[PDB]
């Protein structure tokens, strides 16, 4: 019937004055665009069909052609920026927003999907969707006493589209729109469906990536405890965005970080710092580095949860990027910590793995490690233990590496290493 | 001391419907 039509046939059917022929041709187009291999998006665009599909969106009297043209346009907007732009240039945004109020749930769902793709292109189309007024009808779709009454797929598509309205930077979404969306996001963040939870966590992670004022908007809604709970989920697709959000949050002020600590996040980190997914270990160690950049009481809470041996472990054996984040964690720790906390760090066996990392090719991590070693030596100076630390660094073969760094291409490395060997290692 | 993400993988921003 409508299977395997040529673009030529589709054009001939859409250009007839027969509404049913147009319906058949539009369904054929939808089926072309929903095939698994190489959907002919550009051929459909070049045929001039987008304006006709957009016009079909407004045929309230023919519900099926509304649905079919909505689906076809959704799939065109799913492609490149140019193809999405072609959909927007056809006037599709206000037409889809009008469909959001359709009495047919499959048609409003399809409009939700289309707006999601359009907004997902980037900041400009996101803000253009917001300017046309999509947020009010979108949120109205979710204004029900219990989300569990909504169809699973309907709710999932709504959540994903909302997440796309929170997505992208330069610029971030309008602050007023974020304020309008956040309550519904919190509600979705407490829903029992894993996909809804994943997309809500992604939305929160987008909103928390920016200046501390944005983080404050999110944190004021009290979502941090729920984020920690989700940080402990079995579903990796949930843990990943939850951990991203928690990290973003701890990039902010010390009080915002303390909200994460008080919610119990640190208790989850023994798993995260040994998680078998490299990305999880990397994100978790980055989060750790930003916590050890906090107050001394926050460093102390890191100590109390027994996380220092886990940092020693990550520094000893892990993907190199994770090791780089761990080096940052150590340098922040040693710069902000007390002498007692730095001594504890040394008693956990930081020196040997720290030295093994001085043979690395990355120049920046060398700078970081030399800064950490310097900090530890300042603590030792306060205790008169500089000589014991010198011996300890020598016995594991570290002095050799430090000396070899004197003859290094980078100037900062040169200065730091020469200063270290001159002031401590004779 | 605090380092932000941009300083120096996500889900797909677009979804094609195949149903």
């Amino acid at each position: 019937g409508t299977v395997n039509w040529s673009v030529e046939d589709i054009v001939k059917g859409i250009n007839s004055n027969n509404l049913e022929s147009q319906l058949q041709a539009t369904q054929a187009a939808r089926k072309l665009l929903s095939r698994e291999k190489q959907p002919p998006i550009d051929n459909i665009i070049r045929a001039g069909l987008i304006p006709k599909f957009v016009s079909f969106l407004g045929k309230t009297d023919c519900s099926p052609i509304q649905f079919e043209s909505a689906w076809a346009l959704t799939n065109i907007a799913s492609g490149t920026s140019e193809q999405t732009k072609a959909v927007v240039d056809g006037g599709a945004i206000p037409a889809f927003i009008s469909l959001l109020a359709s009495p047919h749930a499959h048609i409003s769902e399809q409009a939700v999907w289309a707006l999601g793709n359009i907004a997902g292109d980037g900041s400009a189309f996101r803000d253009l969707v917001i300017k046309h007024g999509a947020i009010d009808p979108l949120l109205a779709l979710l204004a029900v006493p219990d989300l569990s009454t909504l169809a699973c797929g309907y709710l999932r598509n709504l959540t994903w589209t909302l997440s796309n309205l929170c997505r992208n930077k330069n610029p971030a979404p309008p602050l007023d729109a974020v304020e309008q969306i956040l309550p519904t996001l919190v509600r979705l963040l407490h829903h029992n469906d894993p996909e809804v939870l994943a997309d809500s966590c992604w939305a929160i992670s987008y909103l928390t990536d920016g200046p501390n004022e944005r983080i404050e908007m999110v944190v004021k809604k009290g979502v941090v405890p729920q984020l920690v709970k989700l940080l402990g989920a079995t579903e990796l697709p949930i843990v990943t965005p939850a951990l991203r959000a928690i990290g973003n949050i701890v990039t902010g002020t010390d009080e915002q970080t303390q909200k994460v600590i008080d919610a119990g996040a640190l208790a989850v980190f023994p798993s995260l710092l040994t998680n078998p997914k490299t990305n999880i270990q990397k994100e978790a160690t980055w989060t750790m580095s930003n916590i050890t950049a906090g107050r001394q009481d926050q460093i102390q809470q890191v100590v109390n949860h027994g996380l220092v041996p886990f940092l020693v472990g990550v520094l000893s054996k892990a993907d190199f990027k994770t090791q780089k984040e761990a080096a940052w964690a150590i340098t922040n720790y040693t710069s902000g910590g007390t002498v007692e906390q730095i001594v504890y760090l040394v008693h956990c066996g930081i020196i040997e793995p720290l030295m093994n990392l001085l043979s690395a090719k990355d120049t920046k991590i060398i700078q970081v490690i030399l800064d950490a070693i310097s900090n530890i030596f300042q603590a030792a100076e306060k205790l008169g233990e500089t000589e014991k630390l010198s011996i300890m660094i020598e016995e594991c073969g570290g002095l050799d590496k430090i000396e070899a760094l004197q003859r290094h291409e980078n100037e900062s490395v040169y200065k730091a290493s020469l200063n270290l060997i001159e002031k401590y290692f004779s | 001391d605090k380092k932000r993400k941009r300083g120096m993988h996500g889900i797909e921003s677009k979804r094609r419907k195949k149903k």
